[PDB]
């Protein structure tokens, strides 16, 4: 289930069922969420 | 030339049009300009003109100009340019200031000697808080501790009022972060009001009203002393001081606490 | 009537016994402080000095009795009287004795100190210089109070009206204590005052420039942007200085990449061992 | 504990959580008949066994699910024990916590800043010496991985465990220990807290990480003006340490060896060059070189090497407009001192107090020569062919002994390579390098099959940014060499 | 809306001052409209942040429990309060109104 959370649309799917996930990549280790 | 450049920059920042190379050309002026006014107005027009920040080609120029005016606003000697550029650094670029270098430059700017910059920078960072805790939060906590320390051990009224205005802009700019630390704030301030320049009282009242604003139903155990002290200030008001703000505070609490009808009997002289 | 000789006998006893006088504190100090509270006259000035000797002796076991001390040092501290020279020596011996737990009692002596920076009438302001030299020795004691105790210090050399030796002392004290404290983000509050005061005393050129040079050691590469602003002022008298030149040389021009902007405390630690 | 049939065979709350006995008990007596002659050593043996069992059971899913049931499971009991003032138990649990999270332990110490450096990720490693792992192993640790989107399940597991501990109020006990305990233990707890927080905003999803970093309980105690002052001041100091810890985290690892630092220096230089200041003619020049203390005498170890570097790197001193006799004497003194035939530069051994400064100063001097070409041709030529002379002598260009392995392994003559390094970068440098017998001499070196570490040092110094004779050398090395 | 309410404030203030000089009961007829007017800010808050909803809902009841018990004024106070609440959301006030 963490695997299927790699894409934004999948994260949208999961958030409907009360499961959090990380929304940033590893390119910069200090990411701001917009 | 001095009138020419100033007039041209003011007009460029003044009227509307529908330009992209002029700001890239603008790097020539203030980096080497020793005339204060042209640098200041170039800063104004460059801060103003590049608001639409969306297409995937022009981020380079806006990033470079951001670096340039941030460092200039950090560095130049006269405080007027400091204040004037800091004023231009409003929310209009809020979602793009979140680069790490910008934040470290802001932390450097956060502590200086003159106080208008104090207020403006602390407001800016407080607005900046909630979208990226990772950098700001530790420095914020140190600050908050520090302001508490002046507010209580400073034997000088000037520092006390200055810390109070700090606190006010903090509470205004940080909606959710200040919530967990309400108890020490309110208790220190209320003990300050019952102290055995009255502008300190003005600012503590403004701040405490704002704390009432942010906090709903969490001031239940402190409403009584607040009421007694406020109406003591109002009833038999020895000085015709800043009443309108005092009334605004007194009104603010009830609309938030949900404290509605008891005062008219338990403070019978209130209505008249 | 005869208290001077008995108290000097007491301190003689305490220097005589040495380390083993510790068990005798509880039944001697409380009465001593009660007398001080009730004592009177200029003999009190003598008494305090003697008390200083006492605190010089038992380094750590004075602690439970010292709290009361503070409020008595609060009470009889007249703002402008010759009594301040002795109270400064009291503080100096306190600092030498405690050394590390002193920060516990630091706040309560702060406010009065502040007003000394302003409401002073000493010829040449020698009391300010003395207390400033005393403040030099706090070291790792004032870790959290710099924000409040610096702005006064910078303020004293912001006035052109002050006697020149006082300004030299202020620059010296700010210059030296950095070898024990963290001074990174507190850059703006110092860079600008220095460039303000740089050309207002042709003798204070050297002391100020070396103070700045010492400060810029703690800050690593993040100084890089400040260079042109000082640069113009640097040669506007055709004044050149060595260590600062060395430092700007190895910042602007690549020396290494792992030797950049380390905490001052770790370097103090590495030079200690 | 997996199969329902298997699960029916085992009781509820007496069997598995037994293993954590010697910590939940203050006086655990494992065996009835024991020798009195040793008791405490029994306790250390028991603690080691129980610790290893605990870190064993938190690996399997069966352990994790069973040990964190919604009831009064043992994991709550462990955390509850943590807030009792027992001087060794609170220094028993912290080890378990560290090697659960697979963290590096700090050395026991009463002072914070030493313990901080003791666990810096950029700390030196024994395998990084020349003989062992010279570069590749160290480069594995210091520079970051190249993956941008691969999952790295390990962080997933750590996030799960971290959330599991966060649920049961671990931070509360951590703050309790940081506040009310001894210093030997306060430093350990503070370091753990900082490391966990740094992991938080790195692998933890926002919703479960947006309120933890506020630090309610510690901060609340930090500003109470009625509590005894000791707690207040120590909490303040703890917060200061946490901030400095985080700042060191954002510092980032930095190289200790010279080669990697030079390589990344060239890399960042060329990538900067991809995408697009004081004159000091004569007066301060004379001032400093007079003050340089070098002209008084040729004896080493009495020179102001920092001032030397300042002269050598100053921008507009280039010896091309500036023909100064004192400068000539200075540069000749340096030329002599740096000579391998001088038997001074190469005869200071390693582990000298001021050596790395000397090496960077030497690379500085070589770069200065590279700057001043059209009149300084000879100065480099004699020195470089002297270097190649010493090179052939040590390689075995003579039939006398041909074994000088105790010459380079303990002397800085190994660092002579760096100069060729800074010679192998600039386009004029390569024409200088091919002026003398260098590339061909190196290709003659690679034909050797007895001296090995020569290859180790030489392969790590050449540039490969531009096509040239260096590349075929490395191709032969990877095709014609020892195993 | 805020500017509208601000103008309404002083346009009531005039007659409130003209009416207050005699006696309290005489000013009651304007005070009911004033308490009418200032409640709209609470309507704004109810519409904006859905987290305060229960607290303001309770304090509406407590504020309204103290006014003069005449049907006509309860009519309009509930009718403006009904702007954001369905009758089936708050049964208790309507029962007392009916009684």
């Amino acid at each position: 289930l963490g695997l299927i959370a790699k894409t934004k649309q999948g994260c949208d799917i999961l958030k409907c069922h009360n499961w959090d996930a990380v929304r940033h990549s590893r390119k910069h280790l200090w990411p701001v969420v917009p | 030339d001095v009138g020419s450049i100033t007039l041209a920059l003011r007009t460029l920042g003044s009227f509307e049009f529908e330009l992209t190379q002029f700001v890239r050309h603008c790097a020539d002026h203030f980096l080497n300009s020793e005339h204060k006014e042209i640098r200041m107005e170039a800063a104004r027009t460059c801060s103003r003109l590049l608001t639409p920040s969306v297409s995937q080609t022009a981020v380079q120029v806006v990033a470079d100009v951001l670096s340039k005016l941030l460092v200039v606003g950090i560095t130049d000697p006269d405080p007027d340019i400091r204040y004037c550029v800091l004023a231009s650094l409003d929310e209009r670029f809020d979602a793009h200031l979140a680069q790490a270098e910008n934040l470290q430059a802001l932390f450097v700017a956060l502590n200086d000697q003159v106080f208008e910059i104090r207020e403006l920078a602390i407001c800016t960072v407080g607005r900046l808080s909630s979208m990226n805790p990772a950098f700001v939060m530790p420095f914020l906590r140190k600050m908050l501790i520090q302001i508490l320390t002046e507010l209580e051990h400073s034997g000088i009224g000037r520092i006390k009022e200055q810390s109070a205005r700090m606190l006010g802009h903090l509470v205004s700019n940080a909606p959710r972060l200040i919530r967990p630390y309400m108890e020490p704030i309110l208790k220190a301030l209320i003990l300050k009001l019952k102290d055995p320049n009255p502008g300190v009282i003005n600012n503590v009242l403004a701040t405490i009203g704002e704390l009432a604003q942010v906090s709903g139903l969490e001031m239940r155990k402190w409403v009584d002393e607040l009421f007694i002290i406020i109406m003591d200030m109002l009833q038999d008001s020895s000085l015709l001081a800043k009443r309108q703000v005092a009334l605004w505070t007194l009104g603010q609490l009830v609309a938030s606490t949900g404290y509605v009808v008891e005062p008219y009997r338990k403070y019978p002289t209130l209505l008249e | 009537h005869h208290h001077t000789m008995v108290v000097q006998a007491i301190t003689f006893i305490f220097k005589s016994l040495g380390l083993k006088c510790v068990q005798f504190l509880p039944q001697v100090m409380p009465t001593f402080l009660n007398v001080i509270r009730v004592c009177d006259g200029a003999i009190r000035e003598f008494l305090f000095q003697q008390l200083g000797m006492l605190v010089s002796f038992v380094k750590s076991h004075i602690r439970p009795y010292m709290d009361e001390i503070v409020t008595l040092m609060r009470e009889f501290w007249v703002m402008n009287t010759s009594i301040q020279s002795t109270i400064i020596l009291l503080i100096e011996q306190i600092v030498v004795a405690l050394g590390g737990e002193f920060k516990l009692y630091l706040p309560q002596l702060i406010p009065h100190m502040l007003r000394v920076f302003m409401h002073d009438n000493s010829p040449g302001r020698i009391v300010s210089i003395k207390l400033l030299a005393a403040i030099q020795l706090f070291g790792a004691n004032l870790d959290d109070y710099l924000h409040l105790l610096l702005p006064p210090i910078v303020k004293l050399f912001d006035a052109p009206e002050a006697p020149l030796p006082s300004r030299k002392a202020a620059l010296e004290t700010v210059d030296r204590l950095t070898e024990s404290l963290d001074f990174t983000d507190y850059a703006s509050r110092i860079i600008h005052p220095i460039v303000r005061t740089l050309d207002q005393s042709p003798e204070l050129r050297s002391t100020a420039m070396d103070t700045l040079s010492s400060l810029v050691f703690q800050l690593g590469k993040k100084y890089q942007i400040f260079i042109p602003m000082v640069n113009k002022v640097l040669v506007r008298h055709r004044i050149n200085h060595q260590r600062y030149d060395v430092l700007i040389c190895r910042i602007v021009k690549g020396y290494t990449l792992a030797d950049e902007e380390e905490d001052p405390l770790i370097y103090q630690h590495r030079m200690l061992r | 504990l997996n199969h329902p049939k298997t699960r029916q065979y085992v009781r509820a709350d007496v069997e598995l959580e037994r293993i954590l006995a010697p910590y939940t008990d203050f006086h655990y007596r494992h065996s009835p008949d024991t020798a009195e002659g040793q008791l405490k050593e029994d306790r250390e043996a028991r603690f080691l066994a129980s610790k290893m069992g605990i870190i064993a059971t938190f690996r399997s899913w069966a352990g994790i699910i069973n040990l964190c049931k919604p009831g009064n499971s043992g994991i709550q009991s462990l955390i509850g024990v943590l807030c009792i003032p027992n001087m060794e138990i609170r220094r028993g649990l912290l080890e378990v916590l560290y090697d659960i999270f697979r963290l590096p332990l700090p050395v026991v110490t009463e002072e914070f800043i030493e313990a901080l450096l003791s666990v810096d990720p950029g700390r030196f490693q024994d395998s990084w010496r020349l003989s062992d792992g010279f570069v590749a192993a160290e480069a594995k640790t210091i520079l970051p991985h190249r993956a941008r989107s691969r999952p790295d399940l390990m962080d997933n597991y750590l996030a799960l465990i971290l959330s599991a501990f966060i649920r049961n109020g671990l931070l509360e006990g951590l703050v309790e220990v940081i506040t009310n305990s001894d210093d030997h233990i306060s430093v350990r707890a503070t370091i753990l807290l900082g490391e966990l927080l740094h992991m938080a905003n790195t692998i933890l999803p926002h919703s479960h990480s947006h309120h933890l970093h506020c630090l309610p309980t510690l901060m609340n105690m930090a500003a109470s003006f009625d509590i005894p002052k000791e707690k207040r001041l120590r909490a303040s100091a703890a917060l200061n340490c946490l901030k400095r810890f985080h700042e060191m985290k954002k510092r980032g690892p930095k190289p200790y060896s010279l080669h990697l630092d030079h390589i990344i220096q060239k890399a960042i230089a060329t990538h900067q060059k991809r995408d697009q200041i004081l004159k000091d003619t004569e007066e301060a020049l004379l001032i400093n070189l007079r003050d340089s203390q070098v002209l008084q005498h040729k004896e080493n170890l009495e020179w102001n090497w920092n001032l030397i570097g300042t002269i050598l790197k100053w921008p507009n001193v280039n010896l091309r407009n500036y023909k100064d006799e004192q400068l000539h004497r200075f540069v000749r003194r340096l030329l002599y001192f740096y000579k391998p035939s001088s038997k001074l530069y190469a005869n200071l051994d390693l582990d000298f107090a001021k050596a790395k400064q000397l090496t960077v100063v030497g690379c500085q001097f070589t770069e200065f020569l590279l700057e001043s070409e059209e009149d300084g041709q000879g100065y480099l030529e004699d020195l470089v062919k002297d270097i190649v002379q010493w090179l052939n002598a040590s390689s075995g260009m003579k039939p006398e002994r041909s074994l000088q392995n105790n010459g380079l392994l303990t002397t800085l003559s190994q660092h002579y390579f760096l100069f060729i390094g800074t010679l192998s970068c600039h386009p004029h440098g390569v024409k200088m390098l091919e002026k003398c017998s260098v590339f061909q001499c190196l290709l003659n070196l690679c034909s050797l099959k007895n001296q090995d570490h020569l290859l180790k040092l030489t392969v790590s110094s050449l540039d490969y940014s531009r096509d040239g004779l260096a590349r075929v050398i490395l191709s032969k090395i990877l095709t014609a060499a020892t195993d | 809306a805020q500017q509208c309410i601000d103008k309404a404030r002083d346009l009531l203030d005039a007659e409130l001052t003209a009416m207050a000089g005699e006696s309290y009961s005489r000013a009651y007829g304007a005070m009911v409209s004033c308490h009418m007017l200032s409640e709209l800010e609470e309507v704004i808050q109810y519409k904006l942040v859905p987290e305060r909803r229960e607290i303001i809902r309770q304090i509406w009841w407590e504020r309204l429990q103290g006014c003069q018990r005449i049907v006509e004024d309860w009519q309009k106070i509930l009718m403006v309060r009904s702007l954001v609440v369905s009758p089936h959301e708050d049964m208790r006030t309507w029962l007392k109104y009916a009684s």
